[PDB]
């Protein structure tokens, strides 16, 4: 080779062309004499007068293959002038574009996030291969491919004009961003995706209000989906008008809800209000639900000849509640009077909380229904059952905006402040949840300014409430401070479920709050600060919050700031249940009874109701725990994960069924611990096997209701009476359908399976909605065989509409 | 669909990383 360095010691322009011709000719047949000699090659690299300068460039790249710098072969290329888009491909020509192209994809996304400007732009070749590459795709029509490169590019640009790949629109061109939903997290980049898609959609001959409504509940254009509307009244097809009504109402969070309502307000138009209105859904949905009742009055006796004579008689009358939640159906507590005859005054105000939890949803006449049981009706001398009426009243109403709000603003106005306002604020926070309206906001700060311990925690858990996700720093910072301010325990209790849920769902936003919380030095503060962390990072992997939590719930001292840690730890990651048991499992086996009781309810409420059956499996030998705490938080974790399951689904149903039965037969063991069983049993088979559990909607959005319930949920192991709370978080899985604004259907889907979980106490099925589960959902057949036929397909339920 | 497998792939790797680093720490506190 020797000849290469003598002849590059040469100076002439064609002893630089020979030199080319041999070194191309031959790259590693000879490599340290290349490799001596890159001192001449480099400086040779930066000379206007050497003919073929770009070639030095060309040597480095070529010629570095055994230098692994990968830096070198970056600006090797950026200096190849011409020659770096001709190598289309080659040996390893191929590997170094392709190492250059996701480099250059790494600087794009690192200037990019740069939002501010004054980006440093990279070598222009290397986006011109970039460019090149992408045709290359195109011509071998890999959307897919191409769209990756596009976001992983961080550049809209690429990622629109990778529609026309194939230019069909099927799926992903327009069906895609479900799975950039499904596998992104940048908010940032989140929005501008979305406005893009969705315009490139409805640029689509079809608007389908389907992909419209993207805008509207992951992009929050309340305007936007108004405007839709008006598009669509104007062009008079009520059909889908009411359909996108529909699905965004039960795929929607309320609070932008209203401006649409106001957008379409300023006949059609009065019926695009009625059904973007007080929730005919819901009325519909209950007439549903007393249409069909599976419930067996044996439990109930079974119950009621093992009772304890103690604090069980509360966990058997919210069981009794999870039973027939929304039902009106009291006969079966109605027949005896002496389960409600045999508290302590205290105890009945949860009772009578029961009561109105069971009637959930008629709104109409629940003034009169309740009044029915009024506390002067009833008892006037327990104010217990006075505040329990208010409470129940508010439960009843729950999301449902109307003039009980005002009503029940007034009734707390004028009355105790004590003794009674507890369950009324609670339940006119409740019944105005995340209303904002600062006529209730006030009259809550009055109460938590009153200084009182008994009231003060619903006060605070109300405050809270109502300004649920609003980020009102005035709200937050007034309530921390009030925290630190006092000295009851009750109260910071209280506010620390308050202030966690006054900002949530922003991620990685409020991060200033959750710090100050978490360096605070009162345990119950950084509970709270954790309960914080869980709500804004709600459904997502966000891996600091995991991180942060972990450390904490290995670190604290506190007993209870672990449990809530572990608690925060379950909600956040219910997105992905596939991968809670896997962190979860270590937990199981820990020496404090506490980590070990928070780990078994994280499991039960990042699993849900689907049964992983890994959660089953690390449960059962949970199930034993020597301490009577996990005994209890195993049984509810079992009977919350299995609620709507069926034998042949999960074969363990029956085995912690007879379990609970026996827990709840057995004397020797602890009052407390079997205290859980009930409520096990009440869960499992709530609702009449209608009811169900879940925190996301079909359409992706997160279900707020079932989240703050199963918060309150979690929070309740410090005060019983909380446990109605779970009310809110019972969607039945019910697939509803109707052609007309009120035209009931005669359809029947034939499930085309065998209905053993259809008939729990020959492929096919009939039916109106009834007890059908999302599995068996999916796996319903549409029957055409009828005129009318549904507008969207019925993979899964909800409310499909027909025409 | 090679996107998505090696977006999930790299999802399972920070998950996995993120869970190993707990129980690092978790067993160091352990042996106190």
């Amino acid at each position: 080779a020797a000849g290469i360095i003598s002849l590059l010691d040469e100076d002439e322009p064609q002893l630089k062309e020979f030199a080319l011709h041999k070194l191309n000719a031959v790259v590693n047949d000879f490599w340290a004499e290349i490799s001596e000699s890159v001192d001449k090659i480099e400086v040779l690299y930066e000379d206007e007068g050497f003919r073929s300068r770009q070639f030095a460039a060309l040597v480095a790249s070529k010629v570095f293959y055994h230098l692994g710098a990968f830096e070198e072969s970056l600006n090797y290329a950026l200096g190849a002038g011409d020659l770096f888009n001709v190598n289309d491909n080659s040996e390893y020509v191929e590997t170094i574009i392709a190492k250059c192209i996701d480099h250059y994809t790494k600087q794009c996304v690192e200037n990019a996030d740069l939002p501010e400007g004054e980006k440093k732009p990279i070598d222009q070749r290397l986006e011109g291969i970039v460019n090149k590459m992408f045709q290359r795709c195109l011509d071998d029509h890999k959307y897919k491919q191409a769209i990756g490169i596009a976001l992983e590019t961080r550049r809209l640009d690429v990622f629109e004009k990778t529609i026309l790949e194939s230019n069909d629109v099927p799926g992903m061109l327009a069906y895609s961003l479900k799975l950039c939903m499904s596998l992104m997290q940048n908010k940032q980049f989140r929005n501008k995706v979305l406005r893009v898609l969705v315009k490139i959609y409805m640029n689509l001959e079809k608007p389908d209000f389907i992909n419209v409504c993207q805008c509207l509940i992951f992009l929050d254009d309340p305007q936007a989906v108004s405007d839709i509307l008006e598009k669509l009244v104007k062009e008079d097809n009520l059909l889908m008008a009411y359909q996108i009504c529909f699905d965004l109402y039960e795929s929607a969070s309320q609070q932008f809800l209203s401006s649409v309502i106001q957008n379409l307000r300023t006949d059609q138009t009065l019926k695009m209000i009625k059904i973007l209105s007080g929730e005919m859904a819901i009325e519909l949905h209950l007439q549903f639900l007393i249409r069909n009742n599976n419930t067996d009055l044996m439990i109930l006796k079974n119950t009621k000849d093992a009772v304890r004579n103690s604090v069980c008689h509360t966990a058997t009358v919210i069981a009794n509640s999870f039973m027939h939640c929304g039902t009106t159906s009291d006969q079966f507590l109605r027949d005896n009077l002496e389960w409600l005859a045999r508290a302590t005054n205290w105890a009945k105000f949860t009772a009578t909380a029961s009561l109105g939890v069971i009637h959930k949803g008629h709104e109409k006449e629940a003034l009169q229904l309740m009044a029915t049981y009024l506390p002067k009706d009833t008892s006037p001398g327990s104010a217990y059952q006075e505040g329990g009426g208010l409470y129940a009243l508010g439960l009843i109403h729950a999301n449902h905006g109307g003039d009980i709000i005002d009503y029940l603003l007034n009734q707390l106005k004028n009355a105790s402040n004590d003794i009674v306002r507890h369950g009324g604020s609670l339940g006119l926070g409740l019944a105005a949840m995340g209303t904002a309206r600062q006529d209730v906001y006030d009259l809550l700060k009055t109460n938590l300014y009153q200084d009182d311990a008994v009231t003060g925690e619903a006060a605070g858990l109300a405050l809270g409430l109502v300004m649920l996700g609003s980020k009102n720093a005035q709200a937050i910072e007034d309530m921390v401070g009030y925290a630190q301010e006092t000295q009851h325990e009750k109260i910071l209790r209280g506010l620390a479920v308050g202030i966690a849920l006054v900002m949530y769902g922003r991620m990685e936003e409020a991060d200033a709050l959750i710090e100050s919380l978490c360096r605070d030095k009162d345990p119950i503060l950084r509970r709270s600060g954790m309960y914080t962390v869980a709500m804004a990072y709600c459904g997502s992997g966000n891996n600091k919050a995991i991180r942060r939590l972990l450390h904490v719930a290995v670190s604290d001292v506190n007993d209870d700031v672990r449990r809530a840690a572990v608690e925060s730890l379950g909600f956040i990651l219910f997105r992905t249940p596939e991968q809670c048991p896997s962190v979860v499992s270590l937990l199981s086996e820990s020496y404090n009874p506490h980590v070990r009781y928070g780990a078994a309810m994280a499991l039960g409420i990042c699993c849900a109701g689907t049964g992983n059956k890994e959660a089953i499996n690390l449960l059962e030998p949970m199930t034993n725990d020597p301490v009577n705490y996990v005994r209890q938080g195993a049984l509810i974790a079992s009977a919350l994960i299995m609620i709507q399951q069926t034998e042949i689904t999960c074969p363990k149903v029956n085995q912690f069924r007879q379990l609970y039965s026996k827990v709840i037969n057995d004397k020797h063991d602890d009052v407390m611990a079997k205290f859980g069983a009930i409520l096990a049993q009440g869960i499992l088979d709530a609702g009449g096997h209608n009811v169900t559990i879940s925190l996301q909607s079909r359409t992706g959005h997160t279900h707020m209701p079932s989240v703050v319930g199963v918060l309150v949920f979690t929070q309740f192991w410090f005060w019983f009476p909380l446990s109605h709370f779970l009310s809110l978080a019972y969607t039945p899985t019910c697939v509803i359908g109707l052609n007309k604004d009120l035209k009931m259907p005669k359809v029947q889907y034939k499930s085309n399976c065998k209905p053993s979980t259809f008939a729990y106490p020959t492929a096919k099925a009939k039916k109106n909605p009834a007890r059908v589960m999302p599995a068996q959902l999916k796996v319903l057949t549409m029957p055409e065989t009828c005129r009318y036929q549904p507008f969207k397909p019925l993979s899964i339920g909800g409310i499909i509409i027909l025409k | 669909d090679l996107y998505s497998r090696y977006k999930k792939l790299q999802q399972e790797l920070e998950f996995l990383e993120v869970q190993e680093e707990y129980i690092k720490d978790e067993q160091k506190n352990l042996k106190k």
